[PDB]
């Protein structure tokens, strides 16, 4: 929608902060250590690799559209997800059980604080049965 | 506690030795009483196979349909297959309708038949379709989809060429042998349709003979048909077989299991960071440390995690290449080249 | 304004569902009228569908007609048939000649025959010769002919090894069945003629038994000819099942389609200035910085740089291999001895 | 001193020439005298070869005999082959159990027939089966079982597909073909045991023409049958030349035997150490030099450095692939990550 | 100056567009005569072809004895067919003796004829042998003897299985049909050689018909046979199919011609230093730079110089692979901790 | 012909001004710098690697002589200078904008200047319509 | 069993010293070189890359179970110490010489002391025949 | 022969000089810098990779007979040496000149002295025809 595209534009101005209209790997490592997020060259081409749809190097105003374009309710986004799920199910039966799910949120990732670790306990709980109802859970992710 | 899992692993998929043996018994005891119904027909066992037809029809009946109710009343194992919504999708599932209209059709049949021919075929003919139960990781209709899905423009290539040249083949054929008389007086190419079962007989190399022609161009150009396309006739068992032999091959490249938890957990995280930016009250927001524009900066940066998220998982997923090579070498030589440029500005500063 | 753009790509390159659906209904209709021309000459549609043919005759003529003239008025979209001369290079093509002969006879049967079997059979001909038109990519004649070439020797050799050991073949069975008379009293073998017939019979393992040799050392000699040079006969449906495997598993590691556009351009930009390198009165030659006889050296910068733009360009069109880590590696440690005899120089300097 | 070494490589695995063409004299001899047998019923040599073949019987036995022996009695070379009790463990190989059991039944009919045609019989398969005996390194049977054994969900799903097919399709040949008589009256197909019997000849190519579909119907059904399953008849011929190509192309990638031997010989002491780290009273605990409780922690130092010596050697048994330059390039990029952090702290601390 | 090597172009090693298409007008001038030869015999073209068959004859003959002559006359033209013993080393090629018992038995045959079936058969044998003579290169049995040099074990598995299986499987059909007797009274296997003949014919699939198995046991068993030996019938095929694609896919991977050009001139270089190390009185010895003792040590430097252009050679003609990588980042790694060592060890000598 | 023969001798030897005979990536960097052409060892390899036919690093007269041997307007030349205009040719259908190769140009390659950029869009147009008829533009590359 | 578990238990307890539940390369570099083994980068990476399953880059107590959860009396152990006195049997007769394993020894690996290869040629030897009966050297490896 | 054994085991001793029994590539870099041979670290390698057959990086006495044990007149080698002369035969017709010959010695390799150049253009030379008899030349490399 032009509402959709004006907000992109806006975004891509508020990212760039230069004028230029184009922003660079210096620019968003800049923001983020402004933000405080201790950036690293490894997320720096993490970012380039895959957005930059052009291959310039940069991040220009027509990419940035191409890349919001974007959408994460796709059949393949909750196939993946669901897939995932089934990635660490070890025992194969659908049985899913929750002290595996906080072992692994709070010693990989971005070690999530308790905080947000009682946010998954609480709401991805059938009633607080231990057995996820990660089909609702993936259609609760794709719902948004 | 564990009674449901136990039972579905017991009967879907069996596994080790026990359960494997005890299917493969299951197995080898359908196969004999089809082999016995196959030779119930010919005089040798025409009555006391008959005679035990309906014994053996009526355990296997009950013993199948006693598998089926245990079969989905275990289903609840699975969450997707939870509660009434979740057993009617696992019958749903075209396997559970298959062995359910086996079962109806058996007891109806018997039920008929306690108070013919084509009944008993029937019957064979549910026998052998729910012998296609044993399928439960799709290994043969799902494998050989995906190989087809994998090569369908060259199979659709193939049979173009194969269908053309044997449709030319058959019309050069019959207008070499319009008219056709072998010996002693009968026309064996009485017409094109003679011509093209005679054709695609030579594609398949079965050699009846009722139509051959007896001319020579004929001969000439039957032979210019079977070097053309019986290749054509030959093609899918080659080209499916070197696709076993590449998938076996390259079945020996796959990172351990471990290696993909990271980049799982990963997007897990970035996922639910990016469903729960909607939230604008979260205490999630104050992690990172006054803010009241930067939402949708830290949108931007979840979407942007997520992508990356997403770029680990479909490199998970595939096996090694030069790609990871490439990569890998890309961020060590600029790693260095940072350092060099920091030690070089240091030093530079240092001198004075 | 993109009207005739949307005509071209309905008609010549159907693609989502709505086009692909049409074009698949089309083609199962034109196959379902062959093949009910197929049967018309039996007994069982010798009339109704002889009467019938006609009027299914007049209206597909009508459609292909109409279909050939609108897609030839769309084909102006293309650069290339822009204009009468365009559109007599499209014309000119061999799917366009096809096309219009087939159509062009259409009419002329039609017309004669309003105011006999060979007419029909030539109305099949050119109903399956316009058949093949649905190739558009040319995923079936080019894709062969490709295949071909690339193993052009290949086959050369594997043809000349089967002609030579089926002759030999045939030669041995002449000499040993000379006076090959087989059960009840007839010659069998009454020549070498008969004995290549028998030979491509077994070659193409056909087995119509005409001419069967009845001698042990014969039938030794057939055995042995079975055991070589069938092989020959199986070979190509391997030889390019294989191909495809080997082309399907490469198509797995392509560049993606940007990475391809810097180096496109910057062989654009090399390509125009050594053009402009002709024009001594241009404006560019200034960009870069008094110059008289430096215009031999900048055509031969131009020239180095375009040459730099072709490898970068058949770099790009080949798929990643060991030769890009290679060069990579070598430019990564030149770069780091460059950087560490830079700094040795310098520490050298320094400390005096 | 090497007599028994010299003979057990004379008689279990020739080599060179010498050893080579005398066993290729035996095995074209044994294959000379199987065919004279073969030839022997046949009236040309109905009594020579008869009463010349107790004289080959004898000679035969006799030399086979004394090769058993002195094989048995050279076993002693081998390590596990020492004393009687690996005499026995020799013997007990299913090729030395064929071998007594063939010269036992030979010694038998002999001397029996001293003081008919089914012994004869049994001699020639007594013959054949002790031809077996050449195979050494069990590269017929040891190589076609680990090819199976690689591909055996592959054939699983082959064989599974290929008779589903085939019984469908006899199925739906006998349901259509029920009253199929050909010409001059006869019931080609008597029932559906004929049915399955014309598609079996059918998915062969036999084509022997006895049971033969007269309706056209038919004729497509067998055609789709044709086109379907025989692909299944003809898979497992390229599947294993495919493998056996891969296999070869894969050969050209193996390291150096002397590659690994320092892993071989650091696992070999590993594993004493491991095994020697249950003997609290040794005098290598202070190599590595008061002691108490630290015998745990070098028992587990042991453990590690065993459980790395068997990862060098899964690693000397594989063959190159990516696996060995990414852990080659993460060593080195990490190795001059460290040495480029000591420079730094190294200058840090010196600038002051 | 160049008329040998031009002509000896022109004959052996046709190339271009006019030789190409000159040998392509011989060759098939040459099959045309063949296949008129071959119909001659027919009535169709009795009288004149065999009037005309002296004229071509002498025609051929001369102008194969002229091109022969020319040929072995611009042999001299290699450096080893340089004078009378490079004539006879090229007349003693196979294709050169063949070449003159083919001219030399046409002049025979044709001056006998001058002042019968066979000496015709015998002409059309040396003229399809002479045809062999197109073959210069070796592309085909060179190449086929190189493709089975490297599969000589596969090979030899292969057939010894598939030898066994048809045996064994023979017998089995014998035991079973000892009996046979088929419809109105004909023994169809009157013995296991009828057996034998049955069993070949299966496995190549010709399906004769004469000796087929009547009893449900021997169906069964052939059908087994037909599943397990057809396979090894089917092997040769698709191997050397899937040989001649993977060494297609390995045509892409060779180093440029002048990539060899360096280690070719070293390993010379080397070889003559090796030679003229047994030359005391040469006055290279004092290009390095008294000298007693040090001829031995040069002569060992020589050696090892030889045995790394050696390493160098059999390099350049193998193919990119994972080892120069190894080796390359080794050398690379190696270099650049000298580097650093060298750069602490003066840093620390200069901070004192 | 021999006065092109005598034309690639003086190029070499101005190309050399060394007189040894032989031109190495010192010299032929030395001469652009004073260009201006600030050089790289990338752009030294990407000489040495193609033009350098004997394979022994430098740029000798026979050398010279063998890569001058070249031709510009081969059957080859105008096929890959057509797939290249099908390269980024998006639509797929024929029709290229000028926009694009505007913005092309002057983001990627040398950063084409606004005199350059002019002559394209005035070379290459079709009474300014836009769509440039790129047939008849490869044909006058290969004509020259 | 427990016990086994128990003793596990303090081992990681031990091997740790530092109370965080997780042992790294740092402190087992540490407690190796209190030992005196000198440690390198290879041995931590040899470390790391096989024990630790979870791949978080650290011993954990759950993973330090599952790697001491081993056997070495394995089918597969056996075979492949088989297979390694057959890599070295250099005449494939099954004759193996203790004159070459002394070599080995003395000049590879360790650099085993005169006393462990005295234990070598004395615990190997069938009445000091030199034809060592490796077959039940490797049972009894296996037994232990 | 033995007095073949004992020749290397003199020359082994010399090329050792240091009576340790096994011989490093630092010695041979010493030993030939002595001569004056500016060793390299790729010459290193190249040595150690080939000769050392035991795979321990060093020269031992039983290693140096077993490379010693060699033979240059072998079948595999004056077959590798006539297709090396293959190699640089562009014109594939049997024809070779001594221009290029010179040409390749004096510019690729150890850069052949004048006196060694005049030694090849000398020794293999038919009446100095400019086409030499390689296949004669061959056979007394072989011959020795
Ligand atoms: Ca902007
Ligand atoms: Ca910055
Ligand atoms: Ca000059
Ligand atoms: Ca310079
Ligand atoms: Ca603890
Ligand atoms: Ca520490
Ligand atoms: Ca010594
Ligand atoms: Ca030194």
């Amino acid at each position: 929608t032009e509402e959709q595209i004006a907000e992109f534009k806006e975004a891509f101005s508020l990212f760039d902060k230069d004028g230029d209209g184009t922003i660079t790997t210096k620019e968003l490592g800049t923001v983020m250590r402004s933000l405080g997020q201790n950036p690293t060259e490894a997320e720096l081409q993490d970012m380039i690799n895959e957005v930059d749809a052009d291959g310039n190097g940069t991040i220009d105003f027509p990419e940035f559209l191409t890349m919001m374009a974007r959408k994460m309710k796709d059949t393949d986004s909750e196939e993946e997800i669901r897939e995932a799920f089934r990635v660490f199910d070890k025992d194969g039966n659908g049985y899913i059980s929750a002290a595996e799910l906080r072992h692994v949120m709070t010693n990989l990732g971005e070690k999530l604080t308790d905080e947000e670790v009682d946010e998954m306990i609480r709401e991805a709980d059938i009633d607080g049965d231990g057995q996820v109802n990660y089909e609702e859970f993936v259609q609760m992710m794709t719902a948004k | 506690t564990h009674v449901q899992g136990r039972v579905y692993n017991f009967l879907e998929r069996p596994t080790g030795w026990k359960c494997f043996v005890y299917h493969f018994a299951v197995f080898l005891i359908v196969l004999v009483c089809l082999i016995f119904s196959v030779l119930s027909t010919i005089e040798q066992y025409a009555a006391l196979a008959t005679g035990t037809l309906f014994w053996m029809e009526i355990v296997l009946v009950v013993f199948f349909g006693t598998e089926y109710v245990v079969r989905l009343w275990s289903a609840g194992c699975r969450s997707k297959y939870v509660g009434l919504w979740g057993r009617l999708r696992f019958a749903r599932k075209p396997i559970s309708i298959i062995d359910l209209i086996v079962v109806v059709a058996s007891m109806v049949v018997l039920c008929v038949g306690s108070k013919a021919t084509s009944a008993i075929r029937g019957i064979r003919f549910l026998q052998i379709l729910r012998m296609l139960h044993v399928d439960r990781q799709g290994g043969t209709w799902r494998l050989l989809g995906s190989v087809v899905f994998i090569h369908r423009q060259e199979l659709i290539t193939t049979l173009y060429i194969g269908f053309l040249g044997l449709i030319f083949s058959s019309y050069f054929v019959y207008l070499a042998e319009k008219d056709a008389v072998n010996e002693s007086g009968r026309v064996e190419f009485g017409s094109y349709a003679d011509a093209l079962w005679w054709g695609v007989v030579t594609v398949t190399t079965i050699g009846y003979g009722d139509k051959v022609p007896q001319t020579w161009v004929g001969k000439t150009i039957a032979s210019c048909f079977s070097v053309f396309a019986i290749s054509f006739f030959a093609l899918p068992a080659g080209i499916l077989g070197s696709g076993f032999a590449l998938k076996v091959q390259q079945k020996q490249r796959q990172k351990h299991f471990n290696r993909q938890i990271p980049a799982a957990a990963s997007l897990i995280q970035t996922a639910w960071r990016c469903y729960a930016a909607e939230n604008p009250d979260s205490s999630t927001w104050k992690i990172y440390i006054l803010r009241e524009h930067h939402r949708a900066t830290i949108k931007v940066i979840r979407r942007m995690q997520y992508f990356v998220a997403k770029k680990k998982f479909q490199q998970a997923r595939k096996p090694y290449d030069v790609r990871d090579v490439i990569e890998q070498y890309s961020q060590g030589h600029l790693n260095l080249m940072v350092r060099i440029k920091e030690l070089q500005r240091r030093l530079d500063q240092s001198i004075g």
